[PDB]
C-alpha cells in the first residue's frame, strides 16, 4: 500500500492593531470617612451595619 | 512550450526504446528461472498512447506544489520447455540487437534536430 497526499490550505486570518490610550487608570484606592449621628438630645449615636 | 512539441516524438521514442531494452534484458537475465513468462511491449501502440497533467494550484509561497508519481504483453511461446520457461534465446537476442540499433538511430535523429536548432541560432 502506498498513499501520497499533498494538501494546500487557506486559513482564516485576523489582524488587530491597537494603540492604548495615554492616561488610563490602573488601580484606584479610595478612603471615605463618615460622621456619627447626633440626635435632638445631641448624643453621637454610631451608624448600623446595614447602613 | 513549442520547443517541447518539436522534440516530444523523438524523446518519447527514445524513452520507450530504453524501457523495452530493459524489458528484453530482464527476459535474457531470467532465462533460467522456471515458470518465468517472457514479457514484452508493443512499441507502436505505447508510442501512440504516450504521444496522445493538472499541476495543483499554489496560492502562496508555503503551499507545496503537486508531487508527480506501460502495459506488458506476454510473448507467444515457440518451444514447450519442461520447467515452464518460455524465453527463447534467438528471438530475444535479435530483438535486443534491433532495439539497440533503433535506440542509436533515435539518438542520431534527436541530436541532428538539436544541432540544427543550434546552428540556426549561432551567429
Amino acid at each position: 500500500t502506498q498513499r501520497n497526499e499533498t494538501s494546500n490550505y487557506e486559513v482564516d486570518r485576523t489582524i488587530r492593531h491597537t494603540k492604548m490610550n495615554v492616561g488610563d487608570i490602573e488601580r484606584l484606592s479610595v478612603a471615605v470617612v463618615v460622621n456619627y449621628k447626633t440626635l435632638a438630645d445631641g448624643k453621637p449615636l454610631p451608624l448600623t451595619a446595614d447602613q | 512550450d513549442r520547443l517541447d512539441a518539436a522534440l516530444r516524438f523523438q524523446q518519447e521514442a527514445l524513452n520507450l526504446r530504453a524501457q523495452r531494452q530493459e524489458i528484453l534484458a530482464a527476459n535474457i537475465a531470467n532465462a533460467d528461472t522456471p515458470g518465468y513468462q517472457a514479457r514484452d511491449i508493443d512499441f507502436a501502440s505505447e508510442l501512440k498512447k504516450v504521444m496522445v497533467g493538472v499541476a495543483l494550484t499554489l496560492t502562496s509561497s508555503h503551499h507545496i506544489p503537486a508531487q508527480a508519481v506501460v502495459d506488458l504483453l506476454y510473448r507467444v511461446p515457440d518451444q514447450p520447455s519442461l520447467d515452464g520457461n518460455t524465453v527463447d534465446m534467438d528471438r530475444e537476442r535479435t530483438q535486443f540487437a534491433d532495439n539497440s540499433l533503433k535506440y542509436q538511430m533515435g539518438l542520431t535523429v534527436l541530436g541532428s534536430q538539436l544541432k540544427g536548432m543550434m546552428n540556426v541560432l549561432q551567429g
